């Protein structure tokens, strides 16, 4: 068989892959920033008060 | 452009990331002199209606920018300056449909969270005016805390309600009362 | 549904003395609202999106006070001003 | 029939009409603040500025 079976153009083609390559290198793009964010934060709050920053509001706020 | 733009804004957040693993940094001052920072933080008004779609993701990055430089102790200086409490206030911004909504709340609270705590006292003051004017919202995400889209969802609340907290303890509202 | 609606009823009583008091005096008190809503940022956006079978009606009227109560000192404080 | 079907006794009877009475007032009483609340709001908004006061909202924050 052949000549088309669920298939598409090259005119498509190459669209639907600069497409992909595009949403892949944007869901890098955020999950890298994402991560780099998740290090910074877990470095400034691992020096220090990991639990007692949100007691202090447990006790203070409406539990 | 649509992409153009896009492509660019992540771009400055690769230059700065890697400049500073290299206390200060030549590329943050020169988008100073460009006046880059000061059209940047004009940009922030009216971010609702900005707010998959090519116009959501444009945001994220842009926002994402500025959260970079509030960790960098040379960037509270400069974007202090540029009164972007101000900013955020005429934009009147404060199940997958609901995720995207806090995702925009994080943003923010991140890039005012980390900015209070980077400079040092002179910046404390404004913190308590955000949190005093915008009383009550916070309240409610700090209790919600304590099936995919659920989970993504849930996560958002977590970090919402975390960014607060920051910013409570590095700005001294309790002393307040 | 019962244990929200009790949560949101707090907020608008905290939210309604914050409000009056500051459009009662006038431009003396204009400067806490303003710290207010910057330093709590985001928490108001997401209510005044949200309005945007008995407990459910509760619970949604509770964000329509909620919503309109924030509003009233945005627009008495004039944080439209400061952008 | 009679001496008890699904009835109390006199020590719980004042007991429960009290208990009553407290409640009725309690819910009287947060009624009356809710009613005077919204009547002072209607007085204040019913000014000027109805519906502008959202719409700048809606046009400066997202829809």
């Amino acid at each position: 068989s052949g000549t088309g079976l669920g298939e598409v153009d090259v005119d498509t083609y190459l669209s639907n892959l600069q497409t992909k390559t595009t949403l892949s290198m944007i869901a890098d793009g955020l999950e890298r920033s994402a991560r780099d964010f998740d290090a910074f934060l877990e470095e400034n709050v691992t020096l220090e008060w990991e639990a007692q920053r949100k007691r202090i509001y447990q006790h203070f706020g409406i539990k | 452009d649509t992409t153009c733009q896009t492509a660019a804004m992540i771009l400055l957040n690769a230059l700065v990331h890697t400049s500073r693993a290299s206390v200060d940094c030549p590329i943050i001052d020169a988008l100073n002199r460009l006046n880059f920072i000061g059209v940047l933080v004009d940009s922030l008004k009216e971010i609702l209606n900005e707010w998959a779609s090519p116009s959501q993701q444009y945001t994220s990055a842009k926002l994402a920018l500025l959260l970079q430089l509030c960790q960098t102790r040379q960037g509270a200086k400069y974007v202090l300056q540029a009164n972007l409490f101000r900013a955020l206030e005429q934009s009147g911004v404060f199940v997958v449909a609901l995720e995207r909504h806090y995702a925009l709340l994080v943003a923010l609270a991140r890039v005012v969270g980390a900015a209070v705590t980077a400079r040092g006292a002179h910046n404390i003051v404004q913190g308590r005016k955000f949190l005093t004017q915008h009383r009550g919202l916070v309240v409610h995400v700090l209790k919600k805390n304590a099936i995919l889209a659920q989970q993504a969802l849930e996560e958002r609340i977590e970090e919402l309600a975390e960014a607060f907290m920051l910013l409570i303890t590095a700005t001294g509202f309790l002393e307040y009362e």
